RNA sequence: GGAUGUGUCGUCGCAUAGACAGCCAGGAGGUUGGCUUAGAAGCAGCCACCCUUCAAAGAGUGCGUAAUAGCUCACUGGUC
């Protein structure tokens, strides 16, 4: 309806079409397309599928709108990764399951636009940090 | 609160606190500075006060006890009759004694408690932090 | 430390802050006062296993432990002191203070460390060589467990004076 | 009970590795941390304070929002 342009972030479920609590009046009140993002976004969560994949919108003005497309967080694969579709009630009073070092491998694989870490040790601590105030506990470490 | 047993009635006099100045059972500890006399409730008051402050769990010791039974005659009676038939219990502290203490807390976190407490109080009180081995 | 006069008589020192004190051989005995501020900060670094040098103003130094502390209950400071006069290869009984080291494994499910007895008297070191803390470990520690006096790790030439099945440093559930 | 009134002592702390104040800028990526929830995403309530990049940036302090977003502090650099 106008020329005030802002750079929002949000969060949405992929495979899913959202009604009045996501979206709504959350970003289309900046100047944005929302028959047009039930069939651009709800279409490349046919690529990596059943997770909450983050987004960032920006709005020009007029129709305009640009967004990016980042990684599931494994907390839909971590719960899944033991039995419990919820999150521990406490991290360090009712623990939760134990991932590997390998599934540790693809979550610095996709995620390799995102932390701005470096090597494998790096890129592995870092959301093997996500995984400890989560529940779980983990595989492996030094020695062994 | 109230002793379980007793003999009933009793009396009042003062001169400073026998025994005990010193920290034991803990790392923080409130001290009195008057002669006061002090009430369950009051207690009760200060007991309450510092359990809600600390929350769970820390660690509190009411070394202070009301075993002194004092009396209050019947709403407009002439003098005489009797005594009057225990009103209320007090603990006689006298200066210095220490009321409170605890343990398992931050400084910060027993400072607060405290005022709190002292706030409730008759009189006016100090904190301080050990060193008294005069024994344990 | 270099307190000076003695006189049965305190005026000369009262207010000029000042403590009244008494060191004695067991064989030798003498009374004298010490600068508060001294023995403040003294007392306060080597406390009641201090071991500090003690030279009288008229030449002889001698060194001391510290026997027993006497306060102001209202004003709580000190205004007398009970000093032994060390002797060389076997002293008296030292009380020393329990610590604790390392996040206990109690604190971290429900409960939390308490040292049930902060203060404890061993018989004996050889006295030059005084334990002046005494680390105890708890990490191993859950909720429930007791710490007896005997399982404590005493440097070497050093016994315990406590029933060393007492409880001491023990882990306290919540509530 | 309160209070940068003013005198006097004592404690501790920070500072010629540049501080207290003032002024410019960053304030971080995991991560809406988990739990709760109609939503809680630093910030209504229960457990823990881990890694990444650096000269420095802490599941973080107050205001804020139904919840976002937003303003600012704890740290560092310049300035003096």
């Amino acid at each position: 309806m106008r020329r005030v342009a802002g750079i929002v972030k949000l969060q949405l479920p992929a495979g899913k079409a959202t009604p009045a609590p996501p979206v709504g009046p959350a970003l289309g009140q900046y100047g944005a397309n929302i028959m047009e993002f039930t069939k651009a976004f709800n279409a490349q969560t046919a690529d990596k599928g059943d997770a909450i994949i983050p987004v960032e919108i920006t709005i020009y003005a007029d129709r305009s709108f640009t967004f990016i497309t980042k990684t599931p967080p494994m907390s839909y694969l971590i719960r899944k990764a033991a039995g419990i579709g919820k999150g521990s009630s406490t991290p360090n009073k009712a623990k939760v399951g134990k991932l590997n070092w390998d599934q540790v491998l693809e979550i610095a694989k996709t995620k390799m636009p995102d932390l701005n870490a470096g090597s494998v040790e790096a890129a592995a601590n870092t959301v093997a940090g996500t995984a400890r105030s989560m529940g779980v506990t983990v595989e492996g470490g030094p020695n062994a | 609160k109230r002793t379980k047993f007793r003999k009933q009635f009793r009396g009042r006099m003062t001169g400073d606190a026998k025994g005990g100045d010193y920290v034991a059972f803990g790392d923080y500890g409130l001290i009195a500075m008057e002669p006061a006399w002090i009430k369950s409730n009051q207690i009760e008051a200060c007991r309450i006060v510092m359990s809600r402050h600390f929350r769970r769990g820390g660690k509190i010791y009411i070394r202070i006890f009301p075993d002194k039974p004092v009396t209050k005659k019947p709403a407009e009676t002439r003098m005489g009759k009797g005594k009057g038939a225990v009103e209320y219990w007090v603990s006689v502290v006298k200066p210095g004694r220490v009321m409170f203490e605890v343990a398992g807390v931050t400084e910060e976190q027993a400072k607060e408690a405290f005022r709190l407490a002292g706030h409730k109080l008759p009189i006016q009180t100090k904190m301080v932090k050990r060193e008294v081995y005069d024994e344990a | 430390m270099e307190l000076t006069a003695k006189p049965r008589t305190p005026k000369q020192k009262l207010d000029e802050s000042m403590i009244a004190a008494v060191a004695y051989n067991k064989e030798n005995n003498v009374s004298f006062a010490l600068d508060r501020k001294a023995f403040d900060r003294a007392f306060r670094q080597q406390s009641t296993t201090g071991l500090f040098d003690i030279t009288v103003e008229g030449g002889e130094t001698f060194p001391a432990l510290v026997k027993a502390v006497q306060m102001d209950k209202r004003k709580r400071a000190p205004i007398h002191v009970d000093f032994y006069m060390v002797t060389y290869g076997e002293p008296v009984e030292v009380s020393v203070p329990v610590h604790t080291t390392g996040r206990s494994q109690g604190e971290v499910q429900g409960g939390l460390v308490d040292i049930v007895v902060h203060n404890l008297q061993i018989v004996a070191p050889g006295p030059r060589r005084i334990p002046q803390e005494l680390v105890v470990d708890v990490t191993k520690m859950n909720i429930g467990d007791h710490i007896t006096a005997g399982d404590i790790k005493l440097p070497e030439g050093c016994t315990l004076a406590a029933d060393p099945e007492l409880t001491v440093v023990s882990v306290l559930p919540p509530r």
